[PDB]
């Protein structure tokens, strides 16, 4: 349309909504797949730890929930005639919870796979596992904080 | 070394935690003063063995029993690490066991060619190299028959009894030499070329030492491949191999193989983003399960003169 | 790998096509940097600030965390004594978070006129490269503190002979991250908001 | 601001009074916990009151 | 007849840690007792002497040593779940300031800052209250893996959900919405059209907590984030200096005046100046009306980065 | 048990929502995305409140 | 009794002149209290010369075969009713728990007898389970 609001301006917004959930779901997938292969190899012989050792896939799933919130929040601010200012803050919120939630979902996958294979040879590692795991989780929450803060400047 | 800890982080952290269970040179001085096997059991439980003989009795505690409970405790740790590895490391730990099953098909043939029992002979066989066809070894005593019949389905398939042993073992160690230079990264390149070469060295020296043509049964991957292979091929006496072994600066004066191995193994732990650690732990813990056995043989019968022949660099 | 040498032939052919036909001044990176929106550069510098900071912070965390969980199978006291190695991997993400909060405050809507002016292009380039400076310096310091805190985990297996020296080089990686922080705070120090 | 100081006086007075009339059975966990709870509660209340004492941001909405 | 064999072996193992004399058949085993428990040992020794006709001296006499005695903290059922999570980081020094006595209030409250909801704090009071109400009949049960952990910290979950019910009342937060229970300090204007931006005017301050006039507004994050982020700085600096003062509380008990002037006071001046100076300027900017004075409202973040 | 406690919470949470629509509360029907005619959306969760009271008293007989 | 919640407790290094006539019996009346953390007075002595180790090895060889008895209680699946009268006797509050006399030397010559008979009983009932599984598979083809 005009100079402030062109027609390619909701491409950034649409890409951002897609990016927020595809990159967090790729990181939460890698976290689930390495933790689930650590669980389904762990509890072959130690089946009574099946509810303690599942916290890496719950915690990797919280990255997916964080990604989902950003996508819903910036799809509420999408529109045909939107300014290009709000297009790039929806793309900044997109790839700031995106490429941070995939790296945080990767690090939950490697730490959670090392943890659930380690907190069964010695159960004293279960407190040390999750405190490392929280650190690899809130890096996705730090990505989420930027997105919320940056989506707070739309219109 | 920023990509190593993805698949091999928990692996190296636990293998480097197993080398602190390698009981040190002070841990043998208090362990060579027992004179009964019960007392040795009593103060072997303070180590990172950690009361592994808690189920056996004390009246019937054989010398072999400690040799096989400490090796079972070794081997459950090995295939605990082995089934947690990725496609660049699960293969490497399988290639460790491939040199074990060559010593198992070398012993099953020389045990089944003579009048012996399958069960009794099978007990002595090393259990890291164990494929499902290995308990047979009795279809034929012919070397040609074994390859088609029984070794065709094994991973020994791309590779008289000692003649086909070195025929398998040289092609194995060549295939294991050009695997560790292909898919294994830089801090274990220089390790798995030099440590592996040493294994080609002290096997090729034992070729000429046990032979007193020979150029096809000798492995050529080490420092003796270009020069010392031709000099060691035409050596018929002990002085011919003694003159041929003087050309290398790292092997002169040796013709002491495990002491040079353990000193070459203590520098292998000096790297700390490499997968040569699991070979250094395997050969170190297999060393200290025959050090404990060498002490327990000097304790079971009273041989106090030749005890201090255990060798620990760690 | 072949597509690198196929898009390099296209760049050579299209360069010599514009150059030989007198129209080599059509491939101008200046007019690209001057018709492009500054909110692109400013928010692809904020989102890639906290992005590459978290990517390096997590890269450090799964190196030294998966090392000291493996090292804690025998010595479990390391995970509550060598958790200082995963503090400084995560303060990397804090340093990419502070930059995001500070940078955001310079991110206001501009008018139709006074949009592609000198100061708006300045603060677009400034928040772009400063968010790359603190995002990729924190990516490298997170990787560095991870790979030197993972050697703190397999050396705390040994009792006390090395941790007092290892810590010094643990915090030398923190100082580099801090120095990267105070460069991005001076690159965008004189950058104004969008006016 | 003096309705933060005026509540700080009656919080401080109550805390001081408790310090001398704390139960003798478990003294170092009764007075310390009560004073700590009072101080934390006061700190949150005075922060969430002073942020709204003279605010620079007025609430803005369209749908009403 | 397994219990009195494991208990019978324990005595022998304890006995090994002793010394014997060739001349006199004695057995010395020096151990650590709390000094306020030397009354019980005399009575126990006397009772054993009465029930053993050897008329032994049994002289358990106390000597002074140079070694390091252990740290015995005496916790009942309320402060044992807070002492347990503060010494999984480390057993303290002998007669140091215990960290698990401030952790009773600091740890739930810190969680409460971050959780902060009356609905979610009410579901966590009812989750811990049920355990606290009948603790006698949970004291013997099957004692599962995530049920002993949820039961040994039943007071560290109850005091979480009560602090998070007070915090969710200061955040003006039931499950996702606000409590409209005091008169608001924000008065919306008289008349407006359906679909126009409306800016409220401050007519007062809300007595306890955030205004409920900040619910649904477009800049509800531009106030809450600034308030929470300055609350995070203020409540972290106060927890850093209340914890830091413990160092002076036990460099003055151990009679070490070198460590006070060498570590505490140089660190107190530096910490208070660099971050205390920051912390007193949140409160000073919160106590200055920057719209009736005609002065520009400063920026603390900008001010901090040009002190250095 | 799961449906007893779920309906015990259901009755209390849903009814106070029905009272915060029947009284035309500012936090529920004060937007432009509001459910209009608050006393008509209120009977949806009066009937939803008492159908949880049905699940509560029906599952309260197996206790 | 001053509480030890702000700082730690004031610890007193007591040492015990225990004679050799009640060394085994007086150790219970302070083991029942649960007050004294002992120190390693023998940390330089070789670990097999602590002058009670022949009296720990002989009830480790009794606890070695109690966990063999419990393995038989998991193979043949007996519910193991586990009467908790020992917890009712020693209430872990006061030193009223009496010691045991030469009943421990009856638990040695009792526990050993069970191991020998059980080992023979298990070997015999598993040797006829070998020819049971040998004949049950021969009746499959035939």
């Amino acid at each position: 349309m005009t100079e402030l609001c062109p027609v390619y301006a909701p491409f950034f917004g649409a890409i951002g909504c897609a990016s927020a959930i595809i990159f967090t779901s790729l990181g939460a997938a890698y976290g689930t797949a390495k933790s689930g292969v650590g669980i389904c190899a762990t509890c072959v012989l130690r089946p009574d730890l099946l509810f303690k050792n599942i916290v890496p896939v719950i915690m990797a799933g919280i990255i997916a929930i964080y990604g989902l919130v950003v996508s819903v929040l910036v799809c509420y601010s999408l529109g045909q005639k939107q300014a290009l200012y709000t297009g790039f803050i929806q793309l900044g919120a997109g790839l700031s919870v995106g490429l941070s939630g995939l790296a945080a979902g990767f690090a939950i996958g490697i730490v959670g796979d090392a943890g659930v294979r380690g907190s069964s040879q010695q159960p004293r590692l279960f407190v040390g596992m999750i405190l490392i795991l929280i650190f690899a989780e809130v890096l996705g929450l730090y990505g989420l904080i930027v997105a919320l803060l940056l989506n707070s400047r739309a219109t | 070394g920023v990509y190593f800890n993805i698949d091999n982080g928990f692996i190296e952290g636990v293998v480097r935690g197993y080398r602190n269970g390698l009981l040190s040179n002070n841990q043998y001085i208090n362990l060579t003063q027992c004179d009964t096997l019960e007392d040795l059991k009593l103060q072997l439980s303070s180590t990172d063995y950690g009361n592994f003989l808690s189920s056996v009795s004390s009246e019937s505690l054989t010398t072999s029993l400690i040799q096989e409970y400490a090796s079972s405790k070794l081997y459950h740790e090995f295939n605990y690490i082995r089934d947690q590895s990725s496609g660049s490391t699960r293969k490497f730990m399988d290639y460790i066991t491939y040199g074990y099953m060559i010593d198992n098909v070398a012993l099953m043939i020389t045990g089944t060619i003579h009048d012996r029992d399958k069960g009794e002979i099978l007990q002595r066989c090393h259990p890291l190299g164990w494929f499902d066809t290995l308990p047979t070894l009795s279809v034929a005593t012919d070397l040609e028959s074994l390859y088609e019949t029984v070794l065709v389905d094994t991973p020994l398939a791309p590779y008289n009894i000692e003649i086909i042993r070195n025929k398998l073992y040289k092609a194995y160690l060549e295939d294991f030499y050009n695997f560790v230079t292909e898919e294994i990264p830089e801090p274990a390149k220089e390790c798995m070329q030099t440590l592996l070469g040493f294994e080609a060295d002290r096997r090729s020296i034992n070729i000429a030492l046990n032979s007193l043509l020979k150029s096809d049964l000798l492995p050529n991957i080490g420092k003796l491949y270009p020069l010392a292979t031709f000099h060691l091929a035409q050596a018929q006496d002990f002085e011919g191999v003694r003159a041929a072994l003087a050309n290398v600066y790292e092997y002169r004066g040796f013709l002491h193989f495990y002491q040079l191995e353990m000193e070459l193994c203590r520098d292998a732990f000096t790297q700390q983003f490499a997968i040569s650690t699991v070979w250094a732990w395997m050969k170190s813990k297999e060393q200290e399960v025959r050090n404990i056995t060498w002490i327990a043989e000097c304790i079971a019968q009273n041989q106090r003169e030749r005890i201090n022949n255990y060798i620990s660099v760690y | 790998h072949f597509l690198y040498y196929l898009v390099l032939i296209v760049v050579i052919v299209y360069g010599l096509y514009k150059l030989f036909t007198g129209h080599g001044s059509d491939i101008n990176f200046g007019k690209f940097l001057l018709r492009t929106s500054p909110y692109m550069w400013a928010n692809l510098g904020i989102a890639l600030c906290v992005g590459l900071s978290v990517v390096g912070a997590a890269w450090g965390i799964f190196i030294t965390g998966s090392s000291m969980i493996g090292a804690g199978v025998r010595a479990p006291r390391i995970t509550t004594k060598n958790l200082i190695s995963i503090i400084f991997c995560e303060v990397v993400a804090i340093y990419g978070l502070i930059i995001a909060i500070v940078f955001s405050s310079k991110l206001t809507v501009a008018t139709a006129e006074n949009m592609y002016s000198k100061s708006n292009l300045y603060t677009g380039y400034s928040l772009f490269w400063a968010g790359i400076t603190v995002g990729a310096s924190n990516l490298i310091c997170g990787i560095a503190v991870g790979i030197t805190g993972a050697t703190a985990a397999i050396s705390d297996a040994a009792d006390s002979a090395l941790f007092v020296k290892i810590l010094v080089i643990e915090i030398f990686g923190s100082i580099l991250g801090l120095l990267g922080l105070i460069v991005g705070l001076l690159m965008a120090g004189k950058a104004s908001e969008f006016q | 601001f003096y309705t933060v100081v005026g509540v700080f006086i009656v919080v401080s007075a109550m805390s001081v009074l408790f310090w001398i009339m704390a139960p003798k059975n478990n003294q170092a966990v009764w007075r310390s916990t009560v004073i700590l709870t009072l101080a934390m509660m006061f700190l949150m209340w005075a922060i969430t009151f002073l942020c709204q004492l003279h605010p620079l941001v007025a609430p803005r909405r369209s749908d009403l | 007849w397994f219990q009195d064999v494991t208990r019978e072996k324990a005595i022998f193992e304890i006995l090994n840690k002793s010394n014997y004399d060739t001349n006199r058949k004695i057995l010395i085993a020096e151990g650590w007792i709390p000094r306020d428990e030397l009354a019980t040992l005399q009575a126990r020794l006397g009772e054993m002497i009465a029930r053993l006709g050897i008329d032994v001296p049994s002289i358990i006499q106390v000597l002074d040593t140079n070694h390091t005695p252990p740290t015995f903290h005496r916790t009942n059922k309320f402060t044992a779940g807070f002492q347990s999570i503060c010494d999984c980081y480390g057993i303290a020094q002998y007669r140091e300031i215990n960290a698990g006595l401030p952790t009773i209030v600091t740890f739930p409250f810190m969680f409460a800052i971050m959780f902060g909801d009356m609905g979610h704090g009410f579901l966590m009071t009812l989750a811990a209250l049920s355990l606290v109400l009948n603790e006698k009949k949970i004291n013997k049960m099957k004692r599962g893996e995530i049920f002993d952990m949820a039961f040994t910290g039943r007071y560290i979950i109850l005091l979480m959900g009560v602090f998070s019910m007070y915090t969710g009342f200061l955040y003006n937060d039931i499950f996702s919405k606000t409590m409209t229970i005091f008169k608001s300090g924000w008065k919306w204007p008289d008349h407006w059209k359906k679909g126009e931006s409306i800016t409220a005017t401050s007519v007062g301050t809300y007595p306890i907590g955030l205004d409920w006039a900040w619910h649904g507004t477009e800049n509800a994050l531009l106030f809450s984030n600034s308030y929470k982020m300055k609350l995070s700085i203020l409540m972290g600096f106060i927890h850093m200096t209340y914890s830091y003062f413990f160092s002076l509380a036990n460099h003055l008990y151990f009679n070490s005046m070198i460590d006070i002037i060498g570590n505490f006071i140089p660190g107190l001046l530096f910490m208070q100046g660099i971050f205390g100076y920051l912390s007193v300027c949140i409160v000073y900017k919160w106590a200055v009306d920057w719209v009736k004075d005609g002065k520009p409202a400063p920026g603390l973040l900008n001010m901090l980065i040009n002190m250095f | 048990w799961c449906c007893t406690v779920l309906s015990a919470f259901g009755v209390v949470i849903l009814s106070v929502i029905a009272h915060l629509f029947n009284t035309n509360h500012e936090s529920f029907v004060g937007s432009i995305n509001d459910p209009e005619d608050g006393p008509a959306v209120a009977h949806t969760v009066y009937l939803a409140a008492l159908v949880y009271l049905v699940f509560f008293v029906f599952c309260g007989f197996q206790v | 009794k001053e509480e030890a919640i702000f700082r730690s407790a004031e610890m007193a290094l007591v040492q015990f002149y225990i004679p050799q006539e009640i060394s085994r019996d007086s150790a219970y009346t302070l083991g029942q209290l649960g007050l004294v953390q002992f120190r390693d007075l023998n940390s330089k002595v070789r670990a097999f010369q602590r002058t009670f180790v022949n009296e720990i090895r002989r009830l480790d060889n009794v606890e070695r075969q109690y966990r063999y008895f419990y393995s038989l209680l998991k193979k043949h699946d007996i519910k193991l009713y586990e009467g908790d009268t020992d917890k009712y006797l020693d209430g872990s509050g006061e030193l009223y728990v009496p010691p045991s006399g030469s009943v421990i030397d009856d638990y040695v010559r009792n526990a050993s007898y069970l191991e020998e008979r059980l080992i023979q009983m298990e070997d015999a009932t598993d040797q006829i389970e070998v020819q049971k599984n040998d004949l049950e598979q021969y009746r499959f083809i035939l």
